[PDB]
């Protein structure tokens, strides 16, 4: 198993130069490296219901990104998704949160996105 | 209502209502304050029956007074041997007594502005 390419998203890059000498393999051209991100949900819900947290990830940069989107609730790691965004492409995700009791609850990621959610 | 949390606003918008919801006082500006002002208005613009409110408040009630050396300061409760007093709880402004803006007034201007611009591409 541990030597087989199972059918999931995959990315891959390399640099090529055609020149009279051999350039330093450690040096590369600088490029931007950040994704644009938006989070969005129902700011509220009824005890028992389900919270739907939507995430848009835009990749304006010239390379394939491979990211692990982690959702935290009240500081504790609740869920994670693996994404592969190709260049000049947006990707949308939905997470489903279950079991929130009455009172306010902190929804945040590992992509600098945060939001207080009320439970009537 | 006065200084309602978000859950309250969202609760009021969750059922048909005959009467519009107004916050006669919200976002208490005492000292270095007025945090999560955009988070209120994201809700007010989205959901029905929410029609805004009034920030507490405009100006800091600080009287002009001189010290022993003679350098000017703004005075508040207990700076006239007056007892019993409630200290600086009369200093709740977005502008200083002389109407000199506190940084928090720049946020109010941003969040109140009437033009909205979105990035398509
Ligand atoms: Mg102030």
């Amino acid at each position: 198993l541990e030597y087989r390419l199972l059918p999931k998203p995959y990315r891959f890059s390399f640099r090529m130069r055609i020149s009279e000498e051999i350039p330093s393999w450690r040096v590369l051209a600088a490029i931007p490296e950040t994704l644009h991100v938006e989070m969005s949900s129902e700011d509220v819900i009824r005890e028992g219901d389900t919270l739907r947290v939507k995430f848009s990830l835009l990749n304006d940069t010239p390379l394939s990104k491979e990211k692990q989107v982690v959702l935290f609730v009240d500081g504790n790691e609740y869920s994670v998704r693996r994404v592969v965004i190709p260049p000049f492409k947006k990707e949308e995700l939905v997470f489903k949160v279950e079991g929130l009791k009455k009172g306010e609850h902190l929804i945040h990621t590992n992509l600098n996105t945060r939001k207080t959610i009320y439970v009537r | 209502l006065m200084y309602p949390k978000m859950d309250i606003l969202l609760e009021y918008a969750s059922k048909k209502r005959e009467k519009p919801f107004i916050m006669c006082e919200y976002a208490h500006a005492m000292g270095n304050s007025v945090g999560n002002l955009k988070d209120y208005w994201d809700v007010i613009e989205k959901y029905p029956y929410l029609h805004g409110g009034c920030i507490w408040d405009w100006v800091d009630q600080g009287i002009r007074k001189k010290d022993e050396n003679g350098r000017e300061f703004w005075a508040y409760g207990g700076d006239f041997g007056d007892t019993p007093n409630d200290g600086n709880f009369c200093i709740n402004g977005v502008v200083l007594p002389d109407r000199t803006p506190e940084p928090e007034l720049y946020e109010v201007k941003k969040v109140y502005q009437n033009v909205k611009i979105r990035q398509v591409s």
